[PDB]
Protein backbone atom coordinates (compact mmCIF):
# COMPACT_ATOMS: atom_id res chain seq x y z
CA UNK A 1 0.00 0.00 0.00
CA UNK A 2 1.28 3.37 -1.15
CA UNK A 3 -1.28 6.02 -0.23
CA UNK A 4 -2.29 8.36 -3.04
CA UNK A 5 -1.39 12.02 -2.57
CA UNK A 6 -4.83 13.70 -2.34
CA UNK A 7 -6.28 16.43 -4.56
CA UNK A 8 -5.31 19.81 -3.10
CA UNK A 9 -1.66 19.01 -2.52
CA UNK A 10 1.12 21.12 -4.03
CA UNK A 11 4.35 19.37 -4.94
CA UNK A 12 7.44 21.04 -3.47
CA UNK A 13 11.02 19.88 -4.01
CA UNK A 14 12.80 20.08 -0.70
CA UNK A 15 15.53 22.66 -0.58
CA UNK A 16 17.34 24.40 2.20
CA UNK A 17 16.13 27.78 0.95
CA UNK A 18 12.61 26.86 2.05
CA UNK A 19 13.02 26.29 5.76
CA UNK A 20 14.69 29.15 7.63
CA UNK A 21 14.75 30.92 10.99
CA UNK A 22 12.29 33.76 11.64
CA UNK A 23 10.88 35.81 14.48
CA UNK A 24 7.31 34.74 15.15
CA UNK A 25 5.36 35.57 18.29
CA UNK A 26 8.40 36.16 20.51
CA UNK A 27 10.09 32.94 19.33
CA UNK A 28 12.69 32.01 16.72
CA UNK A 29 10.54 29.59 14.77
CA UNK A 30 11.82 27.30 11.98
CA UNK A 31 9.59 28.96 9.40
CA UNK A 32 8.69 27.26 6.10
CA UNK A 33 7.90 29.38 3.02
CA UNK A 34 5.54 28.03 0.39
CA UNK A 35 6.87 28.70 -3.13
CA UNK A 36 3.47 28.93 -4.88
CA UNK A 37 2.60 31.96 -2.73
CA UNK A 38 5.86 32.81 -0.97
CA UNK A 39 3.97 33.04 2.33
CA UNK A 40 5.83 32.08 5.54
CA UNK A 41 4.47 29.51 8.01
CA UNK A 42 6.51 29.52 11.25
CA UNK A 43 4.33 26.86 12.87
CA UNK A 44 4.11 23.31 11.49
CA UNK A 45 0.35 23.61 12.11
CA UNK A 46 -1.71 25.51 9.54
CA UNK A 47 0.64 24.90 6.62
CA UNK A 48 -0.78 24.30 3.10
CA UNK A 49 -0.93 20.70 1.90
CA UNK B 1 -45.62 47.61 67.03
CA UNK B 2 -42.43 45.61 67.57
CA UNK B 3 -44.27 42.37 66.79
CA UNK B 4 -45.70 43.53 63.45
CA UNK B 5 -42.61 42.11 61.65
CA UNK B 6 -39.84 39.92 62.98
CA UNK B 7 -37.39 41.73 60.74
CA UNK B 8 -35.84 38.27 60.37
CA UNK B 9 -34.95 38.70 64.07
CA UNK B 10 -31.95 40.96 63.39
CA UNK B 11 -30.78 44.31 64.82
CA UNK B 12 -31.59 47.38 62.70
CA UNK B 13 -27.88 47.93 62.16
CA UNK B 14 -27.41 44.37 60.96
CA UNK B 15 -30.04 45.14 58.35
CA UNK B 16 -28.46 48.44 57.33
CA UNK B 17 -25.08 46.73 57.01
CA UNK B 18 -26.66 43.76 55.29
CA UNK B 19 -27.64 46.17 52.54
CA UNK B 20 -24.11 47.25 51.70
CA UNK B 21 -22.99 43.66 51.94
CA UNK B 22 -25.50 42.68 49.28
CA UNK B 23 -23.83 45.43 47.32
CA UNK B 24 -20.45 43.72 47.82
CA UNK B 25 -21.61 40.25 46.90
CA UNK B 26 -22.86 41.27 43.47
CA UNK B 27 -19.83 43.31 42.54
CA UNK B 28 -18.50 41.82 39.27
CA UNK B 29 -14.89 41.86 40.50
CA UNK B 30 -15.72 39.40 43.27
CA UNK B 31 -17.64 37.05 40.96
CA UNK B 32 -14.61 34.90 40.23
CA UNK B 33 -16.01 31.40 40.09
CA UNK B 34 -16.04 30.67 36.35
CA UNK B 35 -18.49 28.41 34.50
CA UNK B 36 -17.74 26.10 31.57
CA UNK B 37 -14.66 25.41 29.43
CA UNK B 38 -13.96 25.04 25.73
CA UNK B 39 -11.67 22.24 24.67
CA UNK B 40 -9.94 23.07 21.40
CA UNK B 41 -6.63 21.95 19.90
CA UNK B 42 -4.71 25.20 19.48
CA UNK B 43 -1.17 26.59 19.70
CA UNK B 44 -0.43 28.78 22.73
CA UNK B 45 1.02 31.67 20.76
CA UNK B 46 0.97 34.92 22.82
CA UNK B 47 -1.23 33.66 25.70
CA UNK B 48 -3.72 35.97 27.44
CA UNK B 49 -6.15 34.81 30.13
CA UNK B 50 -8.94 36.78 28.47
Amino acid sequence: FVPDVPEGYVAVQYAHRLFSSSLANKRNRVTYTHPPTGMAYPSPTGRPH
Amino acid sequence: EAFRWSRYFLDELQLRRLSVGLRLITNPRIARRFNGVRIMYLTDDDPDPD
